[PDB]
RNA sequence: UGCGAAAGCAGUUGAAGACAAGUGGCUUGUCGUUCGUUAAAAUGGCCUCGUCAAACGGUGGAGAGAGUCGCUAGGUGAUCGUCAGAUCUGCCUAGUCUCUAUACAGCGUGUUUAAUUGACAUGGGUUGAUGCGUA
């Protein structure tokens, strides 16, 4: 090619990202579901996580993360956050799930260092859900 | 160039072990060791020893002894080693070798000849060195470095017994001429305030510096450039820089002049013969934020004025982009004179203080920028009407607008007048926030909250606001949440703050379904006048008329 | 090449810190002095020195020059033809200047010209001469409108002239200015068809025997340039769309030549069969300079033959005469039929009144192989300075940049801007930041995009390759006031440290096992006052970094990346409030650090930590750059010093538009002006390359620096067989 | 003068779980093929040398797959009892089969009629049975019999070695790729011993103590193994005796390691796993054995392998499960008068001075947008945006070049009702993404600036304004809820 | 236009002269005219140099598509009916369940961290659109 010629812009392969992914620092309750949450979530089963979350009776979410333990709180918020950034319907049903694992382990994860480094996924989705509502709001006006 | 100052024979071990330093002892029969215990046998003591080591392994011990050779001992076992005499005149620094690293047969008196470590290893006779009164053992190549009162510095290495190099180095009675941290120079200190680094490798002087006071009992550290200094008659152990992988924070090197100084590490209170107490407990020289810290070995400060670029034909300067004046006139000496000006008998008058100060320095008496000043100034000013006289109606108003205060400002608070104070809220460009957040939270319920509100969030972090205002009772809060539901936009995220910072569980009830009330119909009505600020032909028959 | 301040010769014609008028108006291949014998060139220079200078070897150390005997006449352009020299001169109601002809003569006295003065014509427009130099037409202005003229120089062959009204149509005279407002005209060599392109857009083939037109529709913009081959028979033209077009006047055909990164503002035919074609592209995507590349191209299978470019940099303002060209509407790359003499006289009010006289620019240095990378408007470049020619030219953004030649309302869109771009300091990577700028009139015209890149190239290619590109680092709207690369020392020296108006700090790195550049460190607050006042330094061991905000240099560490700390207290000052915002923080070695602001330039020690020296800079720099540019006007070493760079604007017996250079450089923490220089022209950026030099930039791009038998039968072979 | 750029696709910044290297190339794994046998499948091994063939030994029978049609080619079914081992020679020559009775018997491959040698091993059932790796006339068999032995395929009556010590159910053997003398044994206690065969062979040299009963060791350098037993897996350096690394990513107890090397693959190494709850997992052993990828069956696996290292054609994974069925998953791969007329056309310049080349590559084909938008064709480049089967980043990619590039205005001039209604039904679905809806919002908005009238006159998309009202109605319910969790959150740092 | 932060905050928009049109003046409008102020349109759009097919390597994906009336949550309709509720085995949406050449998109394989080969005489001539129906 000429050598007058510029060099046009190409990206190419380049890995475009945001400045928000921080990922570098007797009963008398219910039958709930939480057995197979958790050995869900001790391995990466994405098949029977799907079967245990697409319950949505509150009471149910309720008590299921209440009797969940707290070391592994942190990895369903991380695979509720990664459904929601994919799957754009799935954060109407799927966020009553994060707002109660906040609710009641809110001593497990205000006690861990690195809240922003260790559930960056869901700090990236809310920024990048909440970050356009003055742009809607303009539009529905 | 100091760092962290404080505390006012096997080279590389610690405690846990029984006796890896056995040294000799003044004014006594001839060594000596302790424990955190191992045996003190005898290596043919009873001679004029100044030192003593050991050949790294405590049960080959030895007595340094000043007789031309020295022999082994048994301080574990009981068996003892034979031995071969060289010289019989002074062998009071006798330092034994691993294996076959670094040894010669020099006792005291330009006999160097190169030998192993063994009893019967011989090797080349490299006596070829003048008088030398320094010489040291490195590990540039294991060599012996010798400097000589008959001045001039040499190098051989006995590693096949070869004359490195060497020059003439005009090397006066020293105090300490130790080889470097990592041994490629020598520090040797001048008598009172002076410590010069040597190449060598070369026998030249590389950096001569000065030190900062009197120290006298100095040696390089395990450190990459720094040494340990204590004083002559002092206990102090001061530290300067002029290993690298994780470096020593004890047990680095035994040679002080103190109270009985022996076995160096930071915690040195159990000594091998002295039983003494501790001091400092800091690691080694660190890269360059400690420097910081130990900004020693220069007090020099003077009065710093704004000074001029040197007017060299400075008529033709073209256009000089001020409003009409070109340059101030600048006279620090009224500067000074202006303090015994004030200084006087205007004990509660603003007329030979105000006038004196707006006198000497002609300015609007509420703006910056026809500046010629110094913060030692201003203070010491501040100071002369913080005294016997904030009733000045000009100098306490021209400077809080000032930005060198120096925190001469906690009673801003404690004096209330109401101009005064507004202007020391907005304009005072130093402020603590712990007298910020109570003055928030003393709440006089009008605009100054606002002010005072603005300030507080522009000019401290989120966070450093949050953990100073965790800090602070719980009346306080509730009637903050209170008088913010009773009666815009930085007390909303003012409220934010104090939510985020009062904690998670400790709370009440009916104040928090009121702010969620409130705070439920204040979004309301964000939200519509959101809305309001973005929301700022032919038929087939008609009938007509026309004019008739 | 023959420099002219080598040498008093003709030096001496200028070297003024004032005077740059004497400008160089034609050059000739012959020899005007002598004839029939020719390897060298007469220049002749607007004002009426005629410079003999031969370009074969060396240059001779005494010229054959001579000052032709003129009136007040100051040189539009020489003539030449067979044996005969022409000249022509302009004069001095309405403004329009009045052209004169004379024709030379030199034999009697050997120093003088003799000149004999043909014609006059008392007011011009618009001029053009044929491509033999045997014709010349021009417009005339003399009524109820202009006319249009053409004559012959060298021969009474022909004169002839019309008023224009009747070449232009009868739809043109209820219909905008454009559309009669000529921009262009060019003859044949037979005199036979004239072309006039009008500022509507459209050119006109008048045939001068009986004034009979022809209209040629595909302009869409402003014709700017047209020209004649040598037998008449293709019209180059040029214009605004970034596309020179050629048109077969018999089937009236277009040939087209697409992206010529510039528009045709001249486009002629060169050889003698006519296999070139020279050019002049105006680059206006900057409108605050004229930055011309002079582009011949063999017209066998158009490729660009010998592009010459100068160094093109993007001052913050506008320089001097600078009249971004005619077009049809007015916008913000070029103004209307309307506004240049009213945007003319603006602009040297703003030069003579006005407070804010910064057109300062920020040119890197690649830490490799030492050339200069000047950021154009969505595109940089590459230029070596050792032989004072581009490396290359490339395209950083994504706008509509290279793809389209935008044309009468699209020039009111602009690509987005390079405002920063550093180099790693290995030279491995680039980083660059960019403000992407939304169009006008609809939702989002008033949030900016902000995107921060990271280019790689290996030692070879001239040419970068984005591996990772962060739309809103620091976070949606916010902007980057600065970027700092980072030492040899945190990630080898594969890290950068941007910063915000918001204080916020955002450290990034390259690390190897996710193959990118990936977001490692924040330190985030959250005020409610901005500031662009920011500034950035780092320690050489990697330790702390000097946080430059406004009012204020707060200490960082690195490993916890908040304020400093030491338990001990051992006075920790980790704040410096200084009397106004600072805007450099230039750090010359790990024990002091000189702070610049907008009033005093102080200086302050850390193994002594307190204040050392102090200079002021209110009378000199006082409200006059942008704050934020005074890292760009002063800069360091790594070992010999540091260079303060103030300016001042001359004077009358009210300021001019005239400017000179007041350089100092400063040893060892302030301590003595050990250099003093004065330059006779503004400048613009100052910085040290990596090997103990500080190269400027002038106003005029003139990069400056700142250092430390036989042998007959041979002879006559050589002259035979050549 | 340049080539004109290309019209770059919009990419937005990425989101969390992209595809990555590896897990693209272990997806391609595909058309699954759903065998039933009559018992579990508790063996699998395949042929090392030409490694396109694969034995499965179900219960009373061995088969051998091919690794091309996946049907049985051939098949060994006169055992007695259930045979539990079966696994081909280096050479890929001969097959070895242990049998439930303590018979090993070994064939030849690809000759089920053709019995070479029974061995009568132990009395006890005999579980494991393979050849020596680096040699090629010894089998190693361990038995439910607590001993393992080494037999040399010549002298097949009594064992050359008998490599005894372990106290309960050796279950597994291994040898170690580079020293031919060092055989890795694994039994139901833990305790992976390890004999030198030189020394007598009744007492390990050392003792690896995988806490739970091990399942399977196999080899991966010359220096580290992995045993698999339990819910999780160990890897142990074998010259420092140490363990160093352990996944334990699993429900249920991993049943069979295998492990690849220097295929054709992002991976250079792969350890895949199979574990008893239906996942088989792979593991990459350069970054510290982090897992890459897996599957899921529909049952218990309890036994797995893939085609080894050189196989060179179809590529596959096996998995045979506990329920009694075998799951692949493969990815796969004029006239002499006339051309002496045309004899020159592929000399391609050997002998030739110079070599001239400007033959132009030929780029990729131009779609009708970007064609469009090259010819100014503006609204017609809308037009080709809103066909049916063009992609979602294609429709924004052009929605964003002529936002950007000329007017939207201009692309919408000359619309009506029926011209609209494509780029309205469009911004209905484009609303709900991130990505899309700035883009949306201004589009929507310049539409119904400049098209009110029509608003009045058409009802029928009137109709489309309201659902797309209520369209940003939940999204902005959903813009607004995101700033509360951001809010709720944000409250717990 | 100035100060600014990317928000915003203060300032506006005169005079002379000439010319054109309309009805020597009067009105209106222009200016390759000057002084002062910090101050939409002339049917008129972008070149050839070789395409097509099949791979391969990284990069993104809202995945490109097809089912099961299988589950979870919903939004809603026709007719009758007092409602209760009936039939339409009511419809639509989202998620889940199942499957495919990851079907989708983009950049590259001339040297690159990586990754490409193959077809074709890259012409001329005659019909080819009034010859066509599966609608």
């Amino acid at each position: 090619k000429d050598l007058a010629s510029a060099t046009n812009y190409v990206e190419g392969n380049a890995r475009v990202t945001s400045g928000d992914n921080f990922k570098h620092v007797t009963a008398t309750t219910t039958g709930t579901v939480t057995v197979i949450l958790s050995q869900a979530l001790q391995s990466n089963d994405h098949s029977l996580l799907e079967t245990v979350l697409n319950n949505r009776d509150e009471r149910v979410i309720r008590d299921t993360i209440f009797r969940l333990k707290p070391a592994l709180a942190v990895i369903l918020l991380e695979r509720l956050a990664e459904r929601i950034a994919r799957q754009t319907h799935r954060q109407g049903p799927l966020n009553v799930w994060v707002k109660w694992c906040l609710i009641i382990h809110g001593g497990y994860l205000v006690s861990i260092p690195n809240l922003m480094s260790t559930l960056s996924s869901l700090h990236s989705t809310l920024k990048r859900r909440s970050d356009l509502l003055p742009r809607l709001l303009a539009l529905d006006a | 160039d100091y760092v962290q100052v404080a505390d006012g024979l096997m080279v590389n071990k610690g405690n846990y072990t029984l006796n890896v330093i056995t040294k000799a002892l003044e004014d006594t029969t001839d060594t000596s060791n302790d424990h955190l215990d191992n045996k003190a046998y005898t290596g043919s003591d009873e001679f004029l020893s100044q030192y003593k080591i050991k050949a790294k392994a405590k049960v080959m011990s030895i007595k340094i002894d000043t007789k031309n050779s020295l022999v082994i001992a048994i301080l574990q076992n009981g068996l003892i080693e034979i031995f071969d005499f060289k010289l019989t005149l002074l062998h009071s620094f006798d330092i034994s070798y691993d294996n076959l690293k670094y040894a010669k047969w020099f006792t005291e008196n330009g006999t160097e000849y190169v030998f192993v470590l063994c009893p019967l290893q011989d090797d080349k006779v490299c006596y070829k060195l003048l008088e030398l009164t320094d010489c040291g053992s490195g590990e540039s190549s294991p060599i012996k470095e010798l400097s000589s009162t008959i001045i001039e510095g040499f190098s051989f290495e006995n590693s096949k017994l070869c004359y490195q190099f060497g020059k003439l180095y005009k090397l006066n009675q020293g105090k300490i001429y130790i080889y470097s941290l990592p041994h490629c120079q020598l520090q040797q200190v001048i008598e009172f305030p002076m410590v010069d680094k040597l190449s060598p490798g070369d026998d030249l002087i590389s950096f001569q510096p000065v030190s900062v006071n009197r120290v006298l009992l100095t040696v390089n550290n395990v450190i990459y450039l720094l040494d340990l200094l204590h004083c002559s008659t002092l206990s102090q152990r001061e530290l300067t820089h002029v290993v690298i992988n994780s470096e020593k924070s004890h047990n680095s090197k035994t040679i002080a002049i103190g109270i009985s100084t022996k076995n160096g590490p930071n915690p040195t209170s159990s000594l091998e013969i002295i039983n003494i107490d501790v001091g400092t407990n800091t690691l080694k020289d660190s890269l360059g934020k400690s420097f910081q810290v130990g900004n020693n070995d220069s007090s020099v400060i003077l009065k710093p004025l704004f000074d001029d670029k040197d007017i060299n034909d400075k008529r033709v300067k073209c256009n000089d982009v001020s409003g009409d004046s070109s340059v101030p006139v600048l006279h620090c000496n009224e500067v000074i004179e202006k303090l015994s000006a004030l200084q006087d008998n205007d004990i509660t008058s603003f007329d030979d203080i105000f006038f004196k100060e707006l006198k000497i320095k002609e300015e609007h008496y509420t703006e910056k920028d026809r500046y010629i000043s110094d913060p030692g100034f201003l203070n010491k000013v501040l100071d002369l009407i913080f005294g016997k006289f904030p009733k000045t109606l000009t100098f306490l108003l021209t400077h809080p607008l000032f930005p060198l205060s120096r925190t001469r400002n906690l009673l801003s608070l404690l004096r209330d007048q109401p101009r005064l104070f507004k202007q020391a809220i907005v304009t005072c460009p130093n402020l603590p926030l712990n007298e910020l957040l109570e003055e928030l939270f003393s709440i006089r319920n009008r605009e100054l909250l606002l002010d005072i509100s603005f300030r507080i969030l522009q000019d401290f972090t989120r966070d450093s606001i949050k953990q100073e205002m965790k800090k602070l009772s719980k009346l306080d809060v509730q009637n903050f949440i209170e008088f913010i539901t009773s009666g815009s936009t930085q007390l909303f995220q003012l409220l934010s703050l104090v939510l985020d910072s009062i904690g998670l569980f400790s709370l009440e009830g009916a104040l928090l379904e009121n702010l969620t009330l409130y705070i439920d119909k204040q979004v309301e009505i964000a939200e519509r006048n959101t809305e309001l600020w973005n929301l700022i032909a032919l038929p087939t028959y008609t009938m007509e008329y026309l004019d008739i | 090449t023959l420099k002219f301040a080598n040498n008093s010769l003709l030096s001496g014609i200028f070297l003024q810190e004032e005077e740059n008028n004497e400008s160089i108006v034609k050059i000739l291949l012959g020899d005007i002095t002598v004839p029939q014998q020719a390897h060298l060139i007469t220049v002749f220079t607007n004002n009426g020195h005629v410079i003999v200078l031969n370009y074969k070897g060396k240059l001779v150390e005494s010229p054959k020059h001579f000052k032709i005997s003129l009136a007040d006449e100051k040189l539009a352009n020489v003539f030449h033809s067979e044996g005969n020299y022409r000249i022509l001169t302009t004069f001095k109601h309405n403004s329009l200047q009045s052209y004169r002809l004379y024709a030379l003569t030199f034999d009697d006295a050997k120093k003088q010209f003799e000149v004999a003065h043909q014609a006059e014509w008392h007011n011009v427009i618009l001029s053009n001469i044929s491509s033999n130099g045997k014709l010349l037409a021009h417009m005339c202005k003399d009524v109820e409108h202009k006319s249009i003229s053409v004559v012959s120089l060298f021969d009474d062959s022909v004169n002839l002239s019309f008023p224009l009204g009747s070449i232009l149509s009868s739809q043109t005279q209820s219909l905008s200015y454009n559309t009669r407002y000529v921009s262009s005209m060019a003859i044949d060599n037979m005199g036979q068809q004239l072309a006039v392109g009008f500022a509507s857009g459209v050119i006109s083939i008048v045939s001068l025997a009986d004034l009979q037109i022809r209209l040629l529709k595909w302009h869409i913009d402003s014709v700017l340039s047209l020209s004649f081959s040598h037998d008449g028979s293709y019209l180059l033209s040029g214009g605004w769309e970034k596309v020179m077009s050629l048109w077969q006047l018999e089937t009236n055909s277009q040939q087209f030549l697409p992206r010529l990164n510039g528009i045709i503002i001249d486009c002629q035919v060169l050889g003698p069969q006519g296999n070139y074609y020279s050019l002049i592209l105006q680059m206006t995507e900057n409108n605050s300079n004229s930055d011309y590349q002079f582009l011949l191209l063999n017209a066998s299978d158009l490729t660009s033959k010998l592009s010459i470019n100068g160094p093109l940099p993007v001052f913050n303002s506008t320089i001097k005469h600078i009249q971004q060209p005619i077009s049809a509407m007015n916008t913000k790359n070029s103004n209307s039929i309307t506004s240049l003499n009213h945007s003319k006289k603006k602009q040297s009010r703003k030069l003579i009144k006005s407070r804010r006289q910064d057109f300062t620019t920020n040119v890197e240095i690649n830490p490799i192989n030492k050339n200069l990378y000047f950021p154009h408007i969505s595109a940089v470049q590459i230029f070596d300075f050792y032989k004072n020619e581009q490396v290359n030219y490339q395209y950083l953004t994504s706008g509509v940049n290279n793809s389209m030649g935008k044309v009468r309302f699209e020039l009111n869109l602009q690509d987005p801007i390079i405002t920063d771009l550093k180099f790693t300091k290995d030279g491995q990577w680039m980083i660059t930041y960019e403000i992407e700028y939304p169009p006008n009139d609809l939702l989002s015209s008033k949030d900016l995009t902000h995107i921060l890149k990271f280019w790689t190239k290996n030692d070879n290619e001239t040419n970068w390759n984005l591996k990772t590109k962060v739309i809103n680092p620091h976070g949606i709207s916010v902007p980057i006031t600065k970027i700092l690369p980072s030492p040899r020392s945190v990630n080898n020296s594969q890290g950068c440290l941007t910063a915000d108006n918001n204080g916020g700090l955002k450290f990034w790195s390259f690390d190897s096992h996710e193959s990118n550049w990936c977001l490692k460190k924040i330190s985030l607050p959250n005020f409610n006052h901005f500031s662009n006042s920011v500034s950035l330094a780092w320690s050489q061991d990697g330790s702390l970094i000097f946080h430059g905000f406004d009012d204020k240099l707060q200490i960082l560490d690195f490993d916890t990346f908040k304020k400093f700390e030491s338990l001990e207290n051992t006075k920790t000052v980790s704040e410096f409030t200084l009397d106004s915002e600072i805007q450099t923080v230039k750090l010359i070695n790990d024990t002091n650090l000189i702070v610049a602001t907008r009033t005093t330039l102080n200086a302050i020690n850390l193994l002594r930590g307190q204040v050392i020296n102090s200079f002021d800079l209110y009378p000199f720099v006082n409200g006059v750059y942008k704050n934020g540019h005074m890292d760009r006007l002063i800069t360091c070493d790594e070992r010999t010093g540091n260079i303060a760079l103030v300016i001042n604007q001359q004077l009358t017996d009210v300021p001019t538009i005239n400017y000179k250079s007041r350089i100092i450089i400063f040893d060892s923490d302030l301590s003595t002006k050990l250099g003093n220089f004065t330059h006779h022209e503004y400048i613009s950026w100052i910085g040290w390359n990596y090997d103990t030099d500080f190269i400027f930039l002038d106003i005029e791009s003139t990069l400056g620096v700142v250092g430390t038998n036989s042998d007959i039968f041979a002879e006559q072979l050589h002259k035979l067989s050549s | 003068s340049t080539a004109r750029p290309r019209i770059i696709t919009s990419k937005a910044p990425l989101l969390p779980q992209q595809t990555t290297p590896e897990q693209r190339y272990w997806r391609q794994y595909t058309s699954a093929q759903l065998v039933k046998e009559h018992n579990s499948v508790t063996h699998i091994s395949f042929n090392p040398q030409h490694p396109h063939d694969f034995a499965v030994t179900s219960s009373t029978r061995v088969q051998i797959f091919s690794s091309r049609t996946r049907q049985v080619i051939k098949t060994f079914s006169r055992f007695k009892d259930v045979v539990y081992s079966a696994s081909f020679r280096s050479d890929g020559k001969l097959l070895c089969a242990g049998d439930a009775t303590g018979l090993v018997s070994v064939y030849d491959s690809y000759n089920p009629r053709t019995i070479l040698l029974s061995i009568n091993a132990s009395t006890h059932p005999t579980h494991v049975t393979k050849f020596h790796t680096q040699d090629n006339k010894i089998l190693a068999t361990a038995s439910d019999d607590r001993v393992t032995r080494l037999w040399d395929i010549s002298n097949a009556y009594e064992p050359q070695l008998e490599l005894t010590g372990a106290t309960d159910y050796v279950r597994t053997l291994s040898f170690i790729p580079a020293a031919p003398h060092l055989v890795a044994t694994g039994s139901y206690d833990g305790l992976i011993r390890l004999y030198d065969t030189r020394s007598s062979g009744s007492t390990p040299i050392y003792s690896l103590n995988h806490d739970q009963p091990v399942e399977n060791v196999i080899a991966v350098s010359p220096t580290q193994i992995v045993s698999c037993g339990g819910n999780n897996f160990k890897v142990w350096d074998l010259t420092s005796n140490k363990k160093l690394y352990e996944r334990g990513n699993f429900n249920k107890a991993v049943t069979c390691l295998d492990y690849v090397e220097n295929f054709d693959s992002p991976m250079q190494s792969a350890l895949i796993a199979s574990s008893l709850d239906g996942h088989v997992k792979v593991f990459d052993p350069l970054d510290n054995f982090q897992v890459k990828f897996g599957w899921k069956f529909s049952g218990p696996v309890l036994s797995c392998a893939v085609s080894p290292s050189t196989a060179q054609g179809n590529r596959h994974l096996v998995a045979g499960l506990s329920s009694g069925l075998l799951a692949i998953r493969t990815k796969k791969k004029k006239s002499n008068n006339f051309q002496r007329m045309m004899r020159g056309s592929e000399y391609q310049g050997d002998q030739e001075h110079i070599i001239h080349n400007d033959k132009v590559r030929s780029q990729r084909r131009m779609r009708a947008f970007e064609r469009n938008i090259n010819q100014f064709k503006w609204s017609e480049a809308l037009d080709n945006a809103f066909v049916p089967g063009m992609a979602k980043e294609l429709t924004l990619t052009v929605l964003q070049e002529l936002r950007k590039r000329g007017k939207v205005r201009v692309a919408l001039y000359g619309r009506d009702e029926s011209t609209l209604e494509p780029l309205l039904n469009w911004c209905l679905k484009g609303i709900e993404d991130v990505r899309s809806a700035s883009i949306v919002a201004d589009w929507v908005a310049v539409v119904l600036e400049l098209y009110g009238n029509t608003l009045e006159s058409s009802p029928v998309l009137q109709e489309l304004m309201i659902d797309l009202k209520t369209k940003v109605r939940h999204e902005i319910h959903k813009s607004k809820e995101a700033q509360r969790i951001e809010g709720m959150l944000q409250l717990l740092t």
